[PDB]
RNA sequence: GGCCCUUGCGGUGCUCCUGGAGCGCUCCGGGUUGCAGGUGCCCGAGGCCGA
RNA sequence: AGCGUGUAACCCCAUUCGUAGGAAUUCCCAGUAAGUGCGGGUCAUAAGCUUGCGUUGAUUAAGUCCCUGCCCUUUACACACCGCCCGU
């Protein structure tokens, strides 16, 4: 895991503007739906074959 | 030595897997041989590759060992050398368990009994292999009566598990005397199935080659998967009339497990045969007789 | 005494000094058992090599000049200032 | 360096006055140890226990007598306390006292036995030095154990008194009485 | 305390080289690998000489008187040794490999055959010098490596066999009638060549 | 059972080049994360970017 | 129904003598018959060229095979046999 | 094979031949003479020390295995073997191991957390 | 330049001790505690045997830390003694001349061999051997 | 010469009393031969086909013992019976060597599991002892008195143990002393090879005060056992026609592509007679036969004590006592000189002359002193002779009988 | 310990005699070189594998 | 301390208090006798019982056939030694 990082070595995280967070959340929601649809369609192809 | 022992085990397991294949190859060879000796059709299965089997027939001779048997590999030194038997008990034995283990030393010729203290089971097997111990016996007790017996063949031989039913020891019977200690004659009766032949082989190889004039007899009789152990000495008072006097312990055996490995290999060894009591037809089935 | 491999001092002979005058010659026997030294004062001393304890002292008629030891035979050669050789 | 038992009892001044028992009492420079606890295997071979230091032998023989077996550190502390009490009372080396007690407690001849159902007959025979040492240690330990039983007195003081009396040669000790009776029976049976 | 000296080399009687009998003929000189042993058949004795060499002995030459001997290894190092005192007298280094060494029966000269040539040297004298042997003459006859040497009884001429299927006879001194002569008639390597008792008549 | 049988014929003298750079931890083969190996000049640039 | 003794290829010097005495039935006559039989068995080997030829080529192969193993092979047990010694001084054996 | 099957000479010779081949490892089992016909030149190569090192998992690469013996890191018993052309017997196969005071053995012990400076370097 | 350090193992039954010896001033610690604080103190002299055999002069130039795990009290104590002795011998071999190592090793062996060589106990009994002597049994 | 053995001879020995020699071979046989009738009267073989590596016999001679390459067990037979008494098991790995105690009749055997085991033959309870070692053991030898034991180990250490007490008396380091040279075909250097080589031959002197060690070298090392130092190094051979003689190979023979030893190898193998076979270490069919490597195969010291022998690749080497090697006087003084010796001879003061000549260790002076004494005065001189000089006079007499005309 | 235009630091380019393996050279001498029988050698891939 | 993935006691330092099982009989040789704790219930057996694993660790003995018994024998010619079991 090696999660630990020294205080001097660590850097502050990026702070996002609300605009791109709306875009980034939209893509992940679209990606979640698309991934589910392809996996469901795979089983239908597997069953019929 | 440890590397040598591991190498011999892999050699033994490798030969065991291919034993069935050689038997089928051997069987096909004899069918071709009969077809050649008596002028007949080659069987349709043997029609192809017939020349190769014919070439093999010329190469076969008495010099070759023949088809291998896993039983023969386990008991390699059965006839040539006398077996060496060691008897031990579970940790903290009872008073009567030590008395039973003392009698089993007398029954088996050349057997030795050693105290079980704080010895690890794996350490015990290592010492037995180093000093050439052939067979190891472990006996269990319940409330002062023997209840279980384990027979292990040290050179990666089979391990057989038994349960004792009706144990009567010499120490309970007063004024018996001393035993004959001669090399005994063995009587095997009631074993007809393939498994019964397998079990009787393990019990018989515990004993050395006797003399022709020996008067000591040990009997193993099978009846409904229960093996009865009897020890007798006989005197010929006259021709055709013989008298029998019972000596030594008397107990019953019921086998329930055979494993390929030694008793230090519980987690790795395969099970050749196991008793299944929850089978739907387990009540009406026997395995030691046909 | 110094170690050849590491160069570490391994002790000295005598409480403060081995001899009053200059040390003319030193020698160690083949078995590393006895050590012999000479001084300009004219004394011949024998020392144990291990524990560095004095064994015996021999007075010389003249001051020693050079000294060599034949280890195998155990024979010691001394050349003195009076032109004589003592064995 | 100098090796002293328990860090305070020297072994160089200890000397043995019996020529026969010099080879069977291990107290000298090679057998000098800081503690009577070495975890050695002295019962593996015949005659090897003669190489065991006599303090360790006394510790081992004091574990079998009147105790739950296997408690060796307690016996070591008992021996240490007994040696301290001996030094306080007498003012000399307790190792010398132990050696003198073992020398005095050892019988010189015993009676070998010829026994039937009716009566027993006797014959005086000699005793080997190893059996002398073993029997002297056994008698001293048994005397200390029987003295300490059912009395308001810890085992250390009884053991110290037993060694003091045996080394002195007085008749107040159990081991001296046992030795005298055994040699008397052997003398009467010559 | 531990004062020991080498005495004899048992277990070996011949490795490589040429065998020789002593002058009287009772003892035999045999090279055993690095060393040389004398076997006295007269007294039933074996004696390994104390001398040692860097390489295996290839050539052993004996002086006619029986006092001196020359022992040469494979590498070309040569030792002049006295058989009477069993001590190595002197050292020498021939530049190249020598096939054989032979003394003249008179005992004043000896021939060393090396490479394609044969070099004739004087016998060692009583005078002691840094260089053991003074080179006298050189002969450069054969095509290929020379093998064997033989001397006439009068020590006037000598003969050398060679690998070039021919034998060359040379003169110890420059004779007007005979400087050198060559003999053929063979289709393989010459192994040995000999002379008569009192003639130049020869065998190949 | 398959894992335990493989331990029987394990050779203690077996050698792999992966063994040189990796050390066991309690018998478990943990792959430690690779280092970054930053330099002081690089380190000073990160702190200026952060402020 | 006992353990049956298997057949040994090795024959010790104590059972070899036993075999000869059993069939024949003084010591020299027993050895005399065996010596004649052993020579007769030896002779028949040489008159069969095929056994002779194959014996020599077996020897060549076994010598080569032993060196490759650096003389680490399973040994052959010694056969008990009879040898003829003559009544003459021991100097000749030197 | 051409000899009669019921011949004492054939039986003794056949048993003698197969036990030598089995000892060197050229033949898998001491069966009939049919197995004696399967030996090739490659059978001898499989018994060499570098390829036996490969099977024992001491080395994973054949050029690496040849390197180890040539650099004196493998021993057969107390003796150290440098010649790659060295046919190892089945019995001798049990006793091929890293020579002591070798760097490769140090790496093996370091990985297993069994590195002892006293025992190894001594 | 680089630090001079040696790590050594000591074993006794199921007790295992790891000892690290480096250049230092004479500090010897076991599990972060001094030598005198290790229990039981009845065998405390058992824990002090090497230093008393060698003196404070030889231990004055090294720091040793011991980490012991497993087993009981006595096995742990013996493991710590073995680890200390072996670590000191290894350090004097690697970073000091061989003569001091040889003499110290000879002293330690002459006192007690278990300080440097661990001898685990196996099962050897008369029951393994047959009745009677090795010779004269069955003729 | 005896030719009953078909394969190579691994070990030989003599019985303590009789003129009987016992031999073990790779045939699987141990054979006994007598020097009275020159016959092989007894042969011992194992019930299981095994090959033997070494042999040891008791001082009584009733017991014969041998060890195996593969079965890893010791076989013990009776000499008079000829049957197998027992098989000793417990070792792991091949057995390095066996030896019987000269005075106690117990067996010491070394194995490659870092152990030396002691076996008691005439013990009712079958006592056995184990001596653990840090490294692989190669040789075991007893001192002639039997009170000390020596083990050579693979780390080149010779450890001296007390057998009855099972305690290690001492140790000797000898890796540096066994100087080893590189063979012509070796890619590694001499030091790297030497890091993996140890002593393979050990031998006590008759007095036991010194030990001899040998192995993969041209040097035999003589050590003082009590002081644990090397007294002397003997150079067995200086022949440079044998491989590995020198530590550093000549830079002259190098070219760009190496030393090219295979060409000289084939030039050597032009001897013919057989065909070289790949991988054979020794023999005619071995590739490296023309230039065999230098080895001290075995060392032994005479019971008489005036010589010692070694079997090496060169052959059998014998080294004998010689007065010329070292001057070893006993008790010198300025009065002790041959002039005073001949003076005391002239005044017929035989005892003082003989004593002072014995204080010198020159054999000719004591020879002249003893031969000067007329008969009838012998007993006076013997009575006047002190106890210490008796052994010196006996040693001189024993030396004298060999080369003196005046036997009686 | 010594060092004073220095360094617990690093690198280069030439020279440094072949055991057999650069033989043959003081003088003298080098001119007229004065068909036995041979028949060789080479040709096997099957993994108790590792990755 | 050491075995045991199915949704520590014992010991140790100090404080206080204060005067057990006949006659017979069985078993046991080294990490053995004896003490102490901690787990599992594994296709048989096992519940106040069965079996693992660790901790501490001894006294005596290493040889005779006297008693009580058992197994065998009294028909490979080195040297040396030895020189016929008996009865119905
Ligand atoms: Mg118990
Ligand atoms: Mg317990
Ligand atoms: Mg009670
Ligand atoms: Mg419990």
């Amino acid at each position: 895991k090696a999660g630990k990082v020294p205080k001097d070595r660590r850097r502050p995280a990026v702070i996002r503007e609300p605009h791109e967070r709306k875009i980034l959340a939209l893509l992940d929601a679209l990606s979640t739906v698309h991934s589910q649809k392809m996996k469901k369609a795979k089983e239908q192809r597997h069953l019929h074959n | 030595m440890l590397r040598r022992e591991a190498r011999l085990r892999r050699e033994y397991l490798y030969r065991k897997a291919r034993e069935e294949a050689q038997r089928s190859a051997q069987e096909r060879k004899e069918r071709l041989r009969r077809a050649l000796e008596e002028n007949r059709l080659i069987p349709t299965e043997l029609r192809r590759e017939a020349l190769a089997l014919q070439g093999s027939l010329e190469f076969d001779d008495a010099g070759g060992e023949g088809v291998t048997s896993h039983v023969d590999d386990e008991y390699r030194w059965a006839g040539v050398e006398d077996p060496k038997v060691m008897i031990t008990t579970s940790r903290d034995p009872s008073s009567r368990l030590k008395m039973f283990a003392k009698e089993l030393k007398l029954v088996f010729p050349g057997a030795q009994r050693m105290n079980r203290g704080r010895h690890e089971v794996g350490a015990l097997v290592r010492a037995c292999k180093a000093n050439g111990v052939t067979d190891l016996l472990v006996v269990h007790e319940h409330r002062g009566t023997p209840v279980g017996l384990i027979v292990s063949h040290l050179p990666f031989g089979p391990t057989a598990y038994f349960t004792l039913c009706n144990v009567v020891m010499r120490h309970d019977i007063p004024d018996l005397g001393t035993m004959s200690e001669a090399k005994p004659h063995l009587i095997t009766h009631g074993f007809s199935s393939r498994l019964g032949k397998r079990v009787s082989d393990i019990l018989r190889y515990l004993f050395p080659v006797p003399k022709d004039d020996s008067h000591r007899v040990i009997t193993f009789a099978n009846q409904d998967d229960y093996i009865s152990f009897r020890h007798h000495v006989y005197k010929k008072t006259d021709h055709r009339n013989v008298e029998l006097t019972e000596v030594g312990p008397r107990f019953e055996l019921k086998l329930y497990m055979i494993r390929l490995g030694t008793l230090e290999q519980e987690a790795t060894a395969d099970v050749e045969w196991r008793w299944h009591p929850y089978t739907n037809t387990a009540r009406k089935r026997v395995f030691l007789s046909t | 005494v110094y170690n050849m491999q590491s160069g570490i001092h391994r002790g000295s002979f005598g409480k403060d000094q081995a001899h009053k005058g200059s040390v003319r010659g030193v020698a160690v026997d083949g078995l590393n058992q006895l050590t012999v030294t000479t001084g300009s004062e004219g004394l011949l001393k024998f020392w144990n090599f291990k524990n560095k304890i004095l064994i015996h002292s021999v007075s010389l008629s003249s001051s020693p000049n050079i000294m060599l030891l034949h280890r195998d035979s155990g024979i010691l050669g001394l050349a003195l200032d009076d032109f004589s050789i003592s064995v | 360096p100098d090796i002293k038992l328990f860090g305070k009892w020297s072994t160089d001044d200890v000397q043995i006055n019996d020529i026969s028992l010099q080879d069977y009492i291990a107290v000298k420079e090679k057998y000098a140890k800081y503690l009577p606890h070495s975890a050695g295997r002295y019962a593996a071979k015949r005659f090897r226990k003669a190489q065991c230091p006599i303090v360790e032998r006394l510790t081992n023989s004091m574990m079998m007598h009147g105790r739950n077996n296997g408690k060796k550190l307690m016996t070591v502390r008992i021996v240490k306390h007994a040696f301290e009490i001996i030094h306080l009372l007498t003012g000399e080396n307790p190792l010398q006292v132990l050696v003198n007690a073992i020398i005095n407690s050892g019988p010189r001849e015993d009676s070998t036995r010829i026994g039937r159902a009716g009566t027993v007959r006797r014959q005086a025979v000699d005793v080997s030095p190893l059996r002398r040492v073993n029997q002297a240690i056994w008698l001293l330990c048994t005397g200390a154990r029987e003295a300490a039983f059912r009395n308001i007195k810890t085992i250390a003081e009884c053991l110290a008194d037993e060694l003091i009396n045996a080394a002195k040669g007085s008749s107040n000790s159990y081991a001296i009485k046992k030795k005298d009776e055994l040699e008397r029976v052997a003398k009467s049976n010559r | 305390k531990f004062a020991y000296r080498f005495s004899n080399l048992l277990g070996t009687v011949y490795r490589r080289g040429n065998l020789n009998f002593t002058c009287d003929g009772n003892s035999v000189i045999s090279p055993v690998g690095n060393r040389v042993t004398v076997f006295d058949l007269k007294n039933n004795k074996s004696d390994t000489l104390p001398l040692a060499t860097r390489y295996n002995v290839k050539c052993v030459g004996l002086s006619p008187d029986g006092r001196l001997a020359i022992i040469v290894d494979e590498g070309g190092d040569a030792l002049l040794v006295s058989l009477v005192c069993r001590s190595v007298l002197h050292h020498f280094h021939f530049k190249g490999s020598v096939h054989s060494v032979s003394f003249s029966p008179d005992g004043r000269k000896f021939v060393v055959t090396k490479g394609n040539i044969a070099q004739m040297y004087h016998a060692p004298g009583k005078k002691r010098e840094f260089n053991a042997f003074v080179l006298d003459k050189t002969y450069f006859g054969p095509y290929d490596e020379t093998t064997c040497i033989d001397w006439t009884d009068d020590s006037r001429c000598f003969v050398v066999g060679s690998k070039d299927m021919s034998t060359w006879v040379f003169g110890a001194e420059r004779w007007d009638n005979l400087i050198y002569y060559a003999l053929g008639g063979h289709k393989d390597a010459i192994v040995a060549c000999f002379f008569e008792s009192n003639s130049l008549d020869l065998y190949s | 059972k398959a894992l335990r049988k493989k331990a029987l014929e394990k050779n203690p003298d077996e050698f792999y080049y992966k063994m040189t750079r990796v050390k066991l931890q309690d018998g478990v083969h943990i792959i430690k994360e690779t280092k970054e190996e930053v330099t002081p000049e690089q380190l000073k640039l990160m702190r200026t970017q952060d402020v | 129904d006992d353990v049956v003794r298997k057949e040994k290829p090795k024959e010790d010097a104590y059972e070899y003598k036993k075999r000869l005495t059993l069939d024949h039935e003084s010591l020299a006559e027993i050895y005399e018959q065996e010596y004649i039989k052993l020579n007769q068995q030896k002779t028949a080997e040489e008159e069969n060229p095929e056994h002779v030829e194959i014996q020599k080529m077996m020897d060549s192969l076994f010598l080569k095979l032993d060196a490759l193993s650096n003389f680490h092979f399973i040994p052959k047990p010694p056969v008990p046999e009879i040898k003829v010694v003559s009544n003459l001084p021991a100097i000749t054996m030197e | 094979r051409d000899l009669p099957e019921r011949d004492q000479f054939r039986v003794r010779a056949s048993a003698a031949l197969l036990d030598k081949l089995y000892a060197l490892g050229l033949v898998p089992t001491r069966g009939s003479l049919e197995l004696c016909d399967f030996v090739t030149a490659s059978s001898f190569c499989r018994r060499r020390l570098p390829t036996v090192l490969l099977k024992l998992r001491m080395a994973q690469h054949l050029q690496a295995a040849v390197a180890f013996v040539e650099q004196g890191h493998v021993r057969v018993g107390p003796d150290v073997v440098t010649d790659p052309a060295f046919l190892v017997t089945r019995s001798m196969e049990d006793f091929v191991t890293w020579v002591d005071s070798s760097k490769i053995k140090r790496h093996v012990l370091e990985y297993n957390e069994e590195r002892d400076d006293f025992d190894l370097e001594a | 330049g680089p630090l001079q350090s040696v790590q050594v193992f000591g074993r006794k039954k199921t007790a295992t001790a790891v000892a690290h010896c480096k250049r230092g001033n004479g500090l010897i610690k076991v599990n972060g505690r001094p030598l005198e604080m290790i229990e039981p103190r009845t065998l405390q002299y058992k824990l002090l045997e090497p230093v008393l055999l060698l003196g404070k002069e030889r231990f004055a130039g090294v720091d040793i830390r011991v980490r012991v795990k497993g087993g009981g009290h006595v096995a742990q104590i013996y493991a710590i003694r073995q680890s200390i002795s072996k670590a000191l011998v290894a350090y004097y071999q690697k970073y000091v001349d061989e003569a001091s190592k040889k003499e110290i090793k000879d002293i330690l062996i002459q006192y007690d061999r278990t300080l440097l060589v661990a001898d685990p106990r196996r099962c050897e009994s008369k029951k393994f051997g047959g009745p009677g002597a090795r010779a004269r049994y069955q003729k | 010469t005896f030719t009953e053995h078909s394969s190579g001879v691994t070990g030989v020995t003599f019985t303590a009393t009789g003129y009987v020699v016992v031999t073990s071979s790779m045939d699987g046989t141990v054979r006994a031969f007598d020097l009275h009738r020159y016959r092989n009267f007894r042969t011992f073989t194992s019930p299981r086909p095994t090959q033997f590596s070494c042999v040891a016999v008791d001082a009584s001679g009733e017991i014969v013992s041998a060890g195996a390459q593969d079965s890893f067990e010791i076989f013990v037979w009776s000499m008079q019976t000829g049957r197998l008494l027992d098989v000793l098991s417990g070792h792991e790995g091949p057995i390095s060597g066996l030896c019987f105690n000269p005075m106690k009749s117990v067996l010491a055997s070394a194995s490659w599991d870092k152990t030396v085991r002691l076996w008691d033959m005439f013990d009712s309870w079958r006592t056995k002892e184990t001596l653990a070692l840090t490294s692989d053991a190669l040789a075991v030898t007893f001192r002639p008195d039997g009170a000390e034991l020596a083990v050579a180990t693979l780390n080149s250490q010779i450890t001296f143990w007390d057998p009855e007490n099972a305690v290690q008396t001492g140790s000797i380091e000898g890796r540096h002393d066994l100087k080893t040279g590189r063979k012509e075909l070796d890619k590694i250097t001499a030091k790297h090879a030497a890091k993996g080589k140890a002593f393979t031959a050990l031998c006590y002197s008759a007095d036991g005060h010194s030990i001899l060690a040998g192995g993969m070298s041209k040097f035999v090392c003589i050590y003082h056992v009590r002081e644990q130092i090397l007294m002397k190094r003997f150079e067995i051979s200086c022949n440079l026609s044998l491989d590995a003689m020198e530590e550093f190979l000549n830079r002259r023979k190098m070219t760009e592509f190496g030393n090219l030893a295979l060409i000289d190898q084939d030039a050597g193998q032009e001897d013919g007679v057989a065909i070289p076979l790949p991988g054979v270490r020794k023999g005619d069919m071995s590739s490296r036969h023309f230039k065999p490597e230098i080895r001290v195969t075995s060392l032994r010291f005479s019971p008489t004590g005036r010589c010692w022998a070694a079997t090496t690749t060169e052959g059998l080497l014998i080294y004998s006592l010689d007065t010329r090697v070292l001057f070893d006087p006993f008790e010198l003084d300025t009065s002790v000189t041959p002039g005073r010796v001949r003076e005391a001879l002239r005044q017929q003061d035989f005892t003082r002359a003989i004593l002072m000549a014995l204080r010198l260790n020159e054999s000719k002076l004591v020879q002249e002193a003893l031969e000067a004494v007329p008969r009838g005065e012998i007993e006076v001189v013997t009575s006047s002779l002190p106890e210490l000089y008796v052994e010196k006079v006996l040693e001189f007499l024993a030396s004298s009988f060999e080369v003196s005309r005046h036997l009686e």
